[PDB]
RNA sequence: ACCAAAGCUAGCUCAACAUACUAAACAAAUACAAAAAUACACCAAAAUAAAAUAAAACAUUCACCUAACAUUAAAGUAUAGGAGAUAGAAAUUUUUAUCCUGACGCUAUAGAGAUAGUACCGUAAGGGAAAGAUGAAAGAAUAAAAUAAAAGUAAAAAAAAGCAAAGAUUACCCCUUCUACCUUUUGCAUAAUGGUUUAACCAGAAAAAAUCUAACAAAGAGAACUUUAGCUAGAUACCCCGAAACCAGACGAGCUACCCAUGAGCAGUUUAAAAGAACCAACUCAUCUAUGUGGCAAAAUAGUGAGAAGACUUGUAGGUAGAGGUGAAAAGCCUAACGAGCCUGGUGAUAGCUGGUUGUCCGAGAAAGAAUUUUAGUUCAACCUUAAAAAUACCCCAAAAACCCUAAAUUCCAAUGUAUUUUUAAGAGAUAGUCUAAAAAGGUACAGCUUUUUAGAAACGGAUACAACCUUGACUAGAGAGUAAAAUCUUAAUACU
RNA sequence: GUUUACCAAAAACAUCACCUCUAGCAUUACUAGUAUUAGAGGCAAUGCCUGCCCAGUGACACCAGUUUAACGGCCGCGGUAUUCUGACCGUGCAAAGGUAGCAUAAUCACUUGUUCUCCAAAUAAGGACUUGUAUGAAUGGCCACACGAGGGUUUUACUGUCUCUUACUUCCAAUCAGUGAAAUUAACCUUCCCGUGAAGAGGCGGGAAUAAAAAAAUAAGACGAGAAGACCCUAUGGAGCUUUAAUUAACUAUUCCAAAAGUUAAACAACUAACUUAACAUGGACUAGCAAUUUCGGUUGGGGUGACCUCGGAGUACAAAAAACCCUCCGAGUGAUUUUAAUCUAGACAAACCAGUCAAAAUAACCAUAACAUCACUUAUUGAUCCAAAAUUUUGAUCAACGGAACAAGUUACCCUAGGGAUAACAGCGCAAUCCUGUUCUAGAGUUCCUAUCGACAAUAGGGUUUACGACCUCGAUGUUGGAUCAGGACACCCAAAUGGUGCAACCGCUAUUAAAGGUUCGUUUGUUCAACGAUUAAAGUCCUACGUGAUCUGAGUUCAGACCGGAGCAAUCCAGGUCGGUUUCUAUCUAUUAUAAAUUUCUCCCAGUACGAAAGGACAAGAGAAAUGGGACCAACCU
């Protein structure tokens, strides 16, 4: 412990304290850096490299439509809504090497990523989930043990609306009239022949959407999953059905 | 008391790179309160009278004849009053440039 | 051989459960001055906790702090703050019965304070102990049985000379060689601190980052997270005693200060007089001196003094209470310490200040640049330690670095002799300095003086003694050897006829 | 009469008396009172008195104005009577300019003012003089009776206080018997000297000494025991007190607005407002009282006072850099001007951090390949975060203690705690400026003549008394002035002895050498050491010893708590200022120590009124005696 002084007695001052000269961490001026950080949106990145590697080893299967829950279940990605993760974003890291044909749904995507999926004859769509929704979507089985109905999917807030309304982004709220046009525009720009998705045998799976108000595939807002009996329960009431279906 | 405020730190004026050293463009060669060393070839002068290298190379010091700019009154007067054989000398710093200016490479054979 | 020594029990501690939570005992007596059968009333009540402390001061602020809502997370996040110290949510999430209750808890200085809230100490509130050891049987005491080991003594006083020993020696001394130990310091044999001695007690505690070991690995974790080799687990860490104080609430006026009630004393002499007159007892004070100074006494004894019908002395019962009371102000007195009582609680107050800090051996190893209500302290550098990566590291010849005059010398660098240096990751101490040689400044061209710069040193050898001068790359054993520095310094002389 | 129970009994307090202020009144104080009363105070009976001032600060009057027996104040410079003075004159400033009295005082210093009285002699006491430029009139001024365990002085008397001690009793004491404590204690096998050393040694070095043990005595040392120094400083430690410190509540009174209860007109002019208020009593303000919370920046050759605290240039720091001082010297806290001086970025300087500095290329601006604002020594002309104002992009600190607490002063001798010999006062040590000694040199003084006696300007060396300087030992204590007692030592000799020189005739002297066995008085005043004075002496030495000596004494003085006076301060309090008063403990463990002698000096009488001298004067040696002191003894008488 040394000898006498403040240190041998155990009393030396707190951490930032410099001995009375104005502390370093306090002489520097305040500036928004971390300003409003808790409210920023966070999209966990997923490269085409990892997606391909996941398909190749048969963690996710390209056969059925790939959404967030499928990515989570393959542990290809990890989402923590508590940290304001709003979902997966698709990045182009493996674009040149990406040979798989998929129906994929992510919450953000880059032009190059999209192009890279189109070239192989698949379909990309950007969908939005609110925090509560997202939480339920990533970990469904713990939600079904909760004993609650399946909540409505919320809309995007005013900031994110212009993103999800554009066919540019293949937004889930976009006008499908614009889709083939923009989709072709991509193929002009990156110089590849755009396949006709219509004439494919898996096409029925490729067109599959969700309702903008719906969390899962083939379930509906307001149902209740009884997992011990392997039954679904649906409201017959008029008010309930009006509320959940609005 | 009578005497006050003699206390100020040293300015660290001096000569940073020495003859024969290697320098990269922008290195400060020397720094000074009055002109002691004058800038020579490839050596820029700062507004505080400090010398810095304009080219990558080797520092050399030299004595040379001093012919002041005719726009400078004082120096011209000093030169004009000299006896007819006399020549002002001063000490200069140069950088002998090391790398060749650039090279010619083969891009494409058409 | 005395004094002594040794037991293993009494009980305790922490949890679990649990019904549910003021035990036991009540014949009489108990709230008259508790323990006293019996007479016309009264009876009752509430007002935010504060401060010590942290902020290195202190003024807003300062978790917990005698108010049920737990748990896994969200999260030390949003927010709140002399926007400082610090403080700090929620939405939203998770939680499967009952039995398997005991103990890597203590064993008489421990564990409860406890054989006991008793003795004892306080007027009171309140404080608060110590203590036990035979055996199956003591309805086996001319008594039988296993330690005889602490300091203290006895058996047995001492015989020149010296930190009490050590080398030794046929031999105890005599000889030779060594300036107790801690702490504190620039420096201690110091005549600086502490200790009579013995036994028993008596003081380093935390896992953010890191390192080490291992699992699994683009993933890992028995949910909530983290991830561009990571994740998970384990292991590695940060003392003890001490103020004057401050705040709240109790208890104190049987001492003493001043009051209120109610009693009691004041003889002789002098005076028309009981006149804050006079002399002088009882009585009350406490002047001066000597004793006494662990005393007869935590304020007395002997003599000597001052008042002695008064603003006098004094008994009994009652009152005023600490931010207060009382005061013919001495800041006096308020239960032997009153510039503001005492006790309990806040409390393990807080101390940059002093003291202390417990096995062995080995590797390396530190004297100060900068800020600072700072110079008794911190936090940064520079050094240094432990790991780890590298590549140059000192040494360094020319050449080179200013203008009037200017020294010893610096800077910078090949070669060459060496093996060091730099980065990376961890980490503290230290930052109150002495003398010697040199360059200067101040002073008295004084200081064992003071302030900087370069160098050195801090022997178990030498300078008799010795910190700093000189010799000397500090290992173990030997009844070998060679060397080093080093031990008395010289002169002391004036005839001129 | 009262007071600090336990260091102060007093000049402090109270007090009769005299004065100010505040009140016109009812069931718990005052008071069962009613202004001839009752509270809050001042001052101190009596007597003579109580002068001038309302500018400041208070308090009344909520502003004017009034108040000093409210806090408090009460001056100069120049010129004048033949001369010192200054009735007079001039002029400045003030709210008034200290009046009467008293006065070297309990009154800053000068001060032991001057003079008279008292004493043989007085820094004492008393009486006068008195500018006290710092007295002074109810924070009272002057006389006075009586009184006082108050403080000073004289006379008588008395005495063991003293010269100068003595005898004897009792208690203690020592021995025997019984019982049986305390502080204390590293271990001790516990000598002396000189040296040394954390600067004062039983323990180190060099020497000396030395059978072992009790018992009784003394106190020089064990920096002896006691109490974590009360002095001093430090601590971002306390507390008490005072305010003109900074923040401001509650409470107590004032004033006001609102609340609450009301009341009036049906208002006025031409063709809604205003006013009211018994006691309670709420919310918000105002002014005071009484208070609450908190603080005393640092550096400093100890603190305090003074000075300083940031930035730059030169020296210190001679040639790369850096480099201190309460070191030596200059500066800065900005002007002036127009060339109004952009954006972005390689690489560097500097550097603990924060801050500072340069700068290529590239863009854009402009001649259409157009980026250093300039001058004043150019270097310095400056300030972080937060927070406030601005709205687009900025601005704001003698935050000058200049790395900056958002906002806080005094004082403590009533003090407290924690520490410090890191830092003062005492003593030691260092040093030797100051001080003291010698020698060296002679210009000069000495009628002439340097050195009989001196000796400027200077020189060399020593001593270690003084005042400092330094801060090295001691702050878990090294108790401090002068006396008393006992003295140990030096010699730099005051006396006694032996001599040299004289501007030595003799007697005196003045010098110098040698010598340390023995001596070195009694009184008046001062606390005093010094010093003055009276009387003497053979002489009344200079010093060292912790300014020897308090476990032997003293306590007058300094240095605690009380109190006056002058002064400073708004006050609390304060002054190297006076004055009165004020607790001085220790049973000895260790060291050390505890009786041989073998004189010393004066003065008489002779020597002789000789030697010597003009005379006045007047010796040495030799020789006889007496005393005194000191050492050692003793009672026949005297005396006790
Ligand atoms: N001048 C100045 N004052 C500041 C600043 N920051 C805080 N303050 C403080 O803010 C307060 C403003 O109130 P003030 O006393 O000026 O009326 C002051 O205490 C002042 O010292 C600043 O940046 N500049
Ligand atoms: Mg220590
Ligand atoms: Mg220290
Ligand atoms: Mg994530
Ligand atoms: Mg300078
Ligand atoms: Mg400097
Ligand atoms: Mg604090
Ligand atoms: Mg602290
Ligand atoms: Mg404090
Ligand atoms: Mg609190
Ligand atoms: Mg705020
Ligand atoms: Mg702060
Ligand atoms: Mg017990
Ligand atoms: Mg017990
Ligand atoms: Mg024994
Ligand atoms: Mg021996
Ligand atoms: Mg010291
Ligand atoms: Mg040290
Ligand atoms: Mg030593
Ligand atoms: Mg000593
Ligand atoms: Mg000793
Ligand atoms: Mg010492
Ligand atoms: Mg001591
Ligand atoms: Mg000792
Ligand atoms: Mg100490
Ligand atoms: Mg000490
Ligand atoms: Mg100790
Ligand atoms: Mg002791
Ligand atoms: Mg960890
Ligand atoms: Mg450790
Ligand atoms: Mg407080
Ligand atoms: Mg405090
Ligand atoms: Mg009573
Ligand atoms: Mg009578
Ligand atoms: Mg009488
Ligand atoms: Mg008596
Ligand atoms: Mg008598
Ligand atoms: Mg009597
Ligand atoms: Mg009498
Ligand atoms: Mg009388
Ligand atoms: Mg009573
Ligand atoms: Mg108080
Ligand atoms: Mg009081
Ligand atoms: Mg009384
Ligand atoms: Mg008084
Ligand atoms: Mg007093
Ligand atoms: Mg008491
Ligand atoms: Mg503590
Ligand atoms: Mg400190
Ligand atoms: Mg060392
Ligand atoms: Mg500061
Ligand atoms: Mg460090
Ligand atoms: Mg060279
Ligand atoms: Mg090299
Ligand atoms: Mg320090
Ligand atoms: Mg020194
Ligand atoms: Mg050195
Ligand atoms: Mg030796
Ligand atoms: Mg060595
Ligand atoms: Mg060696
Ligand atoms: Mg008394
Ligand atoms: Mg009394
Ligand atoms: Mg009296
Ligand atoms: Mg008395
Ligand atoms: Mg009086
Ligand atoms: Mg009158
Ligand atoms: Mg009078
Ligand atoms: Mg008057
Ligand atoms: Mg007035
Ligand atoms: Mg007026
Ligand atoms: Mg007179
Ligand atoms: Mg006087
Ligand atoms: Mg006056
Ligand atoms: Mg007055
Ligand atoms: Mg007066
Ligand atoms: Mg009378
Ligand atoms: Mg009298
Ligand atoms: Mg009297
Ligand atoms: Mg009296
Ligand atoms: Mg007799
Ligand atoms: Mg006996
Ligand atoms: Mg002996
Ligand atoms: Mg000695
Ligand atoms: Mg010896
Ligand atoms: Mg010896
Ligand atoms: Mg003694
Ligand atoms: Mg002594
Ligand atoms: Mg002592
Ligand atoms: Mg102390
Ligand atoms: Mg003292
Ligand atoms: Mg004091
Ligand atoms: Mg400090
Ligand atoms: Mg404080
Ligand atoms: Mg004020
Ligand atoms: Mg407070
Ligand atoms: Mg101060
Ligand atoms: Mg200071
Ligand atoms: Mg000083
Ligand atoms: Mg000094
Ligand atoms: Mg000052
Ligand atoms: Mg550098
Ligand atoms: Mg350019
Ligand atoms: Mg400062
Ligand atoms: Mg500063
Ligand atoms: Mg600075
Ligand atoms: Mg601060
Ligand atoms: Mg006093
Ligand atoms: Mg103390
Ligand atoms: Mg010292
Ligand atoms: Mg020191
Ligand atoms: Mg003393
Ligand atoms: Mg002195
Ligand atoms: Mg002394
Ligand atoms: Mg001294
Ligand atoms: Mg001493
Ligand atoms: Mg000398
Ligand atoms: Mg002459
Ligand atoms: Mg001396
Ligand atoms: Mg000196
Ligand atoms: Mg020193
Ligand atoms: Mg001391
Ligand atoms: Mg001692
Ligand atoms: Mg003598
Ligand atoms: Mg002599
Ligand atoms: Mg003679
Ligand atoms: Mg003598
Ligand atoms: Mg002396
Ligand atoms: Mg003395
Ligand atoms: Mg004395
Ligand atoms: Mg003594
Ligand atoms: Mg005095
Ligand atoms: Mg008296
Ligand atoms: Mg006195
Ligand atoms: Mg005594
Ligand atoms: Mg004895
Ligand atoms: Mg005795
Ligand atoms: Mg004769
Ligand atoms: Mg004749
Ligand atoms: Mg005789």
């Amino acid at each position: 412990r040394g000898h006498k002084g403040e240190r041998q007695r155990g009393t030396r001052p707190r951490l930032g304290f410099e001995g009375g000269q104005t502390p370093f961490y306090l002489r520097i001026p305040k500036y928004g850096f971390n300003e409003g950080h808790s409210f920023r949106h966070q999209y966990q990145p997923l490269s085409l490299n990892r997606l391909q590697y996941l398909i190749d080893l048969g963690r996710v299967d390209p056969t059925q439509p790939i959404d967030l829950t499928q990515l989570v279940n393959g542990r290809g990605v990890t989402i923590q809504p508590s940290k304001r993760d709003y979902g997966v974003q698709l990045v182009e890291e493996g674009a040149d090497t990406f040979k798989a044909k998929v129906n994929i749904e992510v919450q953000m995507a880059s032009e190059l990523a999209i192009a890279a999926i189109e070239k192989n004859g698949g379909v990309v769509t950007t969908a939005f989930y609110d925090p509560r929704s997202l939480e339920i979507l990533c970990k469904p089985v713990p939600f079904f043990l909760r004993g609650q109905p399946i909540p409505k999917r919320m809309l995007p807030p005013e900031a994110l609306v212009p993103y999800y309304t554009d066919a540019k982004n293949r937004g889930y709220l976009a006008d499908p009239a614009r889709f083939p046009e923009a989709r072709l525009e991509l193929a002009r720009k990156y110089g590849y022949v755009l396949p006709d998705i219509t004439k494919d045998e898996l096409f029925k799976m490729l067109s599959t959407r969700k309702d903008p108000r719906q969390i899962f595939f083939g379930l509906a807002p307001g149902w209740v999953v009884n997992m011990a009996d392997k039954k679904i329960l649906k409201p017959t009431d008029e008010n309930l059905l009006k509320y959940y279906s609005s | 008391s009578k005497n006050l405020g003699g206390k100020s730190p040293g300015k660290r004026f001096g000569i940073k790179k020495m003859e024969g050293h290697y320098v990269h463009a922008g290195n400060i060669l020397a720094t000074q309160r009055h002109f002691r060393w004058h800038p020579g070839a490839h050596v820029g002068l700062g507004k505080n009278k400090c010398l810095y290298a304009l080219e990558e190379g080797v520092v050399r010091y030299t004595k040379e004849v001093y012919v002041p700019n005719p726009s400078n009154s004082e120096a011209v007067d000093l030169v004009t009053r000299l006896p007819q054989g006399a020549v002002l000398y001063k000490t200069f710093v140069h950088v002998v440039p090391a790398k060749p200016e650039g090279t010619f490479k083969l891009v494409a054979m058409l």
